[PDB]
RNA sequence: CGCGAAGAACCUUACCUGGUCUUGACAUCCACGGAAGUUUUCAGAGAUGAGAAUGUGCCUUCGGGAACCGUGAGACAGGUGCUGCAUGGCUGUCGUCAGCUCGUGUUGUGAAAUGUUGGGUUAAGUCCCGCAACGAGCGCAACCCUUAUCCUUUGUUGCCAGCGGUCCGGCCGGGAACUCAAAGGAGACUGCCAGUGAUAAACUGGAGGAAGGUGGGGAUGACGUCAAGUCAUCAUGGCCCUUACGACCAGGGCUACACACGUGCUACAAUGGCGCAUACAAAGAGAAGCGACCUCGCGAGAGCAAGCGGACCUCAUAAAGUGCGUCGUAGUCCGGAUUGGAGUCUGCAACUCGACUCCAUGAAGUCGGAAUCGCUAGUAAUCGUGGAUCAGAAUGCCACGGU
């Protein structure tokens, strides 16, 4: 829990985004940023987030603003044991 | 202790002296609340990560000065433990005899 | 006149001033009541004033400093038996079947490498 | 079983150490890796010297080495050359100006280091190791010790298996705390591996 | 007005011969000495592991011992000032003075 | 112990009394070096044996220590791989001691509100020869006059 | 098996995926061109990519010299790659167990023996007698550190007995008595005495003494054993890789989770829980740090901000204890795991994967099968405090005192 004074995010997707939205969506958007915050003006987009080998694409909905990016890509494989 | 792993150390160093102990105003006054509490500050967050991934005072492992061992530092000798006791037997780090209370 | 002694426990230490005539106790400008709240510290200042005889027949004015409840008590036991060697000279085999005179000198032992405790060892498992 | 460092457990009793400066805890680390800087300098120069000691003293914000030698001619040169092509280079090291002086080790065949370093050269050399060592034993006690012992460690005469071979002459009380024992380590370089070397030489007690 | 000089060394002889040498050159010319004060001593101390590898239980204990004295003299002639500034002891005594 | 044979350790009396043996008492009692309120236990459980059954304090205390003390108790002798259980005449100091730790280890498995009331119905339950204090005791002089044929 | 690791978010880091380099991230030499350094710019996750502004110092053989940069090529650099069964150094262990050897002599064809065995005694191969042995060395003990008593010196930042004053605070003059600080000295030696023992050693007991039989604790680990541990702290023989097993970067991992084991912490309550009031410590640390007073916040903390490189200032309010009240034996006013929401701080960054605060939630657990561990006195048990490592992050570790 960062403190209420300035939530984070990258320069560079926080420049990518923007450029992005002003020209309707794309290809998935490839960062390897997992810890930025996703913002309100990200709503819409596709977002293709690095987990360790892949990107892990991401349509933004509304409620996950205010969460970090990296929530919505998980870095561990596993299925059982037995 | 593998040879760059000693120049990672040595480049960290002069890098965090070469920005910071001089522009930490970024974060050491932008970043507390008073008329700078605008835009400004938020220029400030985002300026500070365009300096290099270095240049902070956290990313500093503090090796030892000889071996360039990780662990088992001793900020008052800047040797690693090994290193103390070679060189305490030999007499060569002053006052420093075996304790026994 | 008054006759000081010096007498140490475990870490506390104990100055003691007596003069002649009165049963007053007074410990740190306290009384003794309000100082001690145990009953055992109360009485192990009192036993060398009740084997020697001199209860209502002397004051005393004490000090101490450091260590805890019991370790004050019992160095301030130690400092009035010197006092009172100092006061009369022939008091004195009279306290030493008492055990007064002997300064207890069991300290605590320091904690060792390897070991929970002075003493205690973890605790070993054959595998 | 593992034993004491014969020289750590008599500092302050009959030893003395072999630095006398002080420092806070701001400079106690660069003063301790700079000194480690001068010896090994002096050391590295001063090879073939005969050096068995050297002394490192700081006054104000000054540094003076004192070098025990064997042959103290070599050390200062012809004019006196190279003890300030030594202390141009000292004083380059420690960042302060520098002052050498140098001592005189009158029998260096009662000194542990140095007669450390004769069996190193000598085993690299290729001679009999035991040779080496029986020499070592021989010329200390005829020159007054009350004892010596001296020891090799590893791989002896290139064999696959190491052993060490020690020989002992006189007496020497390690367990004794006022016992002045001069001991000292050095390490050879073979064709097969590394031999060190070990050597206890003592001079009485008090 | 008083001035008062504190003196600290690894080693108690070494600091002794220092406090010595200015309790003789005061009272050389002829100053108030109260003399030595012996400041609380510092000891530090440090516990090592010995083995390069594990063996966590088997250490050495080391420390540094600091030794203090301290003498104030609170007649400042100025036959005393530099008189005490004059003088040559040795180098393992830090002396700090301060008014 | 093989070698280092000991002398005894001394004890101090009890501040209001004067006894050793009540001081005993109280170290029995004692968990955790806790002994300002072993005192409070011992000396509150005490004057409420004297008004609610009989009178002259102290001297109800010894007279229900008379009963619990054993006399004889059983020890195992080995010989070659057999183990006989052999009848053991008790000594006065360790009969004092056995008496006092059953005492209290029966007064702690009852079910009154406070341990200051559990003893003092424990230390009750001994005078009139009831109880579990009593039926340890009862316990190991049965298995002694048992056991009387290993002597 | 809370072991290397005295402290893995990035770093550390040695591992993975992807992006990159090939005389190199680190060292020497040669040649040429540029003194450097600074601010800025857009691309890229970043390493790197393409430039702008600027400087053109100090020495001057001032044909040039040293610091620093770029480019070329070569010898080389580099490896936390393998072998601890090729090694050094260092360490564990039997074991702080009382042992382990040698010289000369003598006995035996000889491997070997004697000494070192025997009678006593000791913690001790400790000492005394005896004896084909006479002596010596490494161990034992002592010398060293700390603690317990006293004496001398000095007396602040530490102390307050006698005095004067007081705001009744050691507070102010003052005192050097006392506590205390740290240098020096004394003291314990079976020294004295009874008894027992072989005219022995030595043992039991007594006196004096603060302490009595090595007074308590520490450091000190003999010859050797386990081809014990460590090529990864370092060093090093051999082997192997070299446009890669080397170097740079971003993100991830070392924190996974049917399960099994070791070491711990917190509990299962009334010798207690909660609420109010109030006592008595030692020892440590502090300058890109410790951080008072005051103000704001329920709180973690924020603002302001003096003092302190410290017997002075700060961390820093010791807790068990004592007095009063309540709960009245309940899955409880016991327990505080788990989860939801709102926050603080460190740091480019707290998603994987930090610590702490507030409100709510209120699991298991009612003393633990077979088995098994520590401790002989200021010990066990119980209760708080500090330190290293460290931006932040201990129930571990290393120390300190209370009962
Ligand atoms: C935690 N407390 C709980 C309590 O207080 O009872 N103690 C215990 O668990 C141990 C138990 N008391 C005794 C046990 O060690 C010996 N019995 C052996 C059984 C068969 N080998
Ligand atoms: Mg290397
Ligand atoms: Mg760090
Ligand atoms: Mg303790
Ligand atoms: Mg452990
Ligand atoms: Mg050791
Ligand atoms: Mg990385
Ligand atoms: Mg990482
Ligand atoms: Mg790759
Ligand atoms: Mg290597
Ligand atoms: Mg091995
Ligand atoms: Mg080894
Ligand atoms: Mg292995
Ligand atoms: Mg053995
Ligand atoms: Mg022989
Ligand atoms: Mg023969
Ligand atoms: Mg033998
Ligand atoms: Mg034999
Ligand atoms: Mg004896
Ligand atoms: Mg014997
Ligand atoms: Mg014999
Ligand atoms: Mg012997
Ligand atoms: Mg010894
Ligand atoms: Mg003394
Ligand atoms: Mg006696
Ligand atoms: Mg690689
Ligand atoms: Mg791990
Ligand atoms: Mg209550
Ligand atoms: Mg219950
Ligand atoms: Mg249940
Ligand atoms: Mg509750
Ligand atoms: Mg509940
Ligand atoms: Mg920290």
């Amino acid at each position: 829990r960062s403190l209420k004074k300035g939530p984070f995010i990258d320069l560079h997707l926080l420049k990518k985004v923007e450029k992005a939205v002003e020209s309707g969506d794309k290809k998935p958007l490839r960062t390897w940023s997992r810890r930025s915050t996703i913002f309100p003006n990200m709503i819409g987009l596709t977002i293709a987030v690095h987990n360790g080998r892949q990107h892990v694409p991401v349509f933004v909905t509304d409620e996950m603003v205010g969460h970090k990016l990296g929530e919505f890509a998980p870095t561990r494989t596993y299925r059982g044991h037995a | 202790a593998k040879q760059s792993m000693k120049a990672r150390e040595v480049k960290r160093v002069a890098l965090a002296d070469k920005y910071f102990a001089k522009r930490a105003e970024l974060k050491a006054i932008i970043s507390d609340v008073n008329a700078a509490s605008d835009e400004d500050r938020w220029n400030a967050v985002l300026k500070l990560q365009t300096l290099p991934r270095d240049s902070s005072p956290s990313r500093q492992r503090n090796r030892c000065r000889q071996t360039g061992r990780p662990h088992g530092f001793l900020r008052k000798f800047g040797l690693s433990r090994i290193k103390v006791r070679e060189a305490a037997m030999r007499g060569e780090i002053p006052g420093l005899k075996k304790a026994s209370w | 006149n008054q006759y000081y002694g010096t007498g140490r426990r475990k870490s506390s230490a104990a100055r003691v001033f007596i003069k002649p005539g009165n049963g007053k106790i007074v410990i740190n400008q306290r009384s003794l009541e309000q100082y001690f709240g145990r009953e055992t510290a109360r009485m192990v200042v009192r036993q060398p004033l009740e084997l020697v005889d001199m209860v209502e027949k002397l004051d005393l004015y004490i000090t101490v400093k450091g260590g805890g409840i019991s370790g004050q008590a019992g160095a301030i036991r130690h400092g009035i038996t010197r006092a009172l060697m100092e006061y009369d000279e022939s008091l004195r085999s009279e306290l030493r079947k008492a055990g007064f005179v002997t300064r207890d000198a069991r300290q605590v032992e320091r904690k060792k490498v390897g070991l929970r405790k002075a003493r205690r060892r973890p605790q070993f498992s054959k595998r | 079983g593992q034993k004491v460092h014969p020289n750590g457990i008599r500092l302050g009793i009959v030893k003395p150490w072999n630095s006398t400066w002080f420092a806070n805890t701001k400079e106690f680390a660069d003063n301790l890796d700079s000194d480690f800087k001068v010896r090994q300098y002096l050391t590295k120069e001063l090879a073939k010297a005969s050096v068995s000691r050297i002394v490192i003293e700081r006054p104000a914000k000054s540094i003076r080495v004192t070098i025990h030698t064997a042959r103290p001619g070599i050390v200062i040169g012809k004019k006196g050359e190279d003890v300030e092509k030594l202390r141009k280079v000292v004083a380059d090291i420690a960042g302060v100006p520098a002052q050498i002086n140098i001592a005189e080790v009158r029998k260096p065949e009662l000194d542990a280091k140095l007669v450390a370093d004769s069996i190193t050269s000598q085993l690299e050399r290729r001679v009999m190791f035991r040779r080496a060592m029986k020499r070592a034993v021989q010329n200390a006690m005829r020159l007054g010790a009350k004892g010596i012992k001296v020891e090799v460690s590893g791989r002896l005469g290139g064999a696959e298996i190491a052993r060490t071979e020690w020989y002992r002459e006189g007496r020497v009380p390690l367990h004794t705390l006022r016992a002045d024992i001069d001991y000292n380590t050095s390490e050879a370089h073979t064709t097969y591996g590394v031999i060190g070397v070990k050597v206890w030489i003592f001079k009485g007690e008090i | 007005q008083r001035i008062r000089i504190r003196l600290k060394a690894f080693d108690h002889r070494l600091i002794d011969q220092a406090t010595a040498e200015i309790v003789e050159t005061a009272k050389r010319t002829g100053a108030q000495v109260r003399g030595p004060i012996p400041l609380p001593t510092r000891k530090e101390r440090f516990t090592v592991l010995i083995s390069p590898h594990v063996n966590k239980d088997a250490r050495d204990q080391y420390e540094i011992r600091t030794h203090l004295r301290l003498v104030d003299i609170v007649e400042p002639t100025e036959k005393t000032v530099d008189a005490l500034m004059r003088l040559d002891l040795a180098a393992g005594v830090d002396v700090q003075i301060s008014l | 112990p093989r070698r280092r044979v000991i002398g005894q350790r001394k004890i101090l009396p009890d501040p209001k009394f004067g006894s050793e043996l009540l001081a005993k008492f109280v170290n029995i009692l004692m968990v955790d070096g806790k002994k300002s309120t072993a005192e409070s236990i011992v000396y509150s459980a005490l004057e409420t044996l004297a008004q609610r059954s009989g009178k002259s304090e102290l001297e109800a205390f010894e007279v229900a220590l008379e009963n619990v003390r054993p006399t004889v108790e059983v020890k195992s002798r080995r010989v070659g791989g057999s183990t006989y259980q052999v009848p053991v005449e008790v000594r006065p100091v360790r009969r004092n001691a056995l008496a006092m730790r059953w005492i209290v280890e029966a007064a702690r498995k009852r079910g009154d509100k406070s341990m200051a009331l559990r003893l003092a119905n424990e230390l009750s339950d001994a005078a009139e020869n009831k109880g579990t204090a009593v039926k340890k005791r009862e316990d190991v002089h049965r298995m002694a006059e048992a056991n009387k044929a290993f002597a």
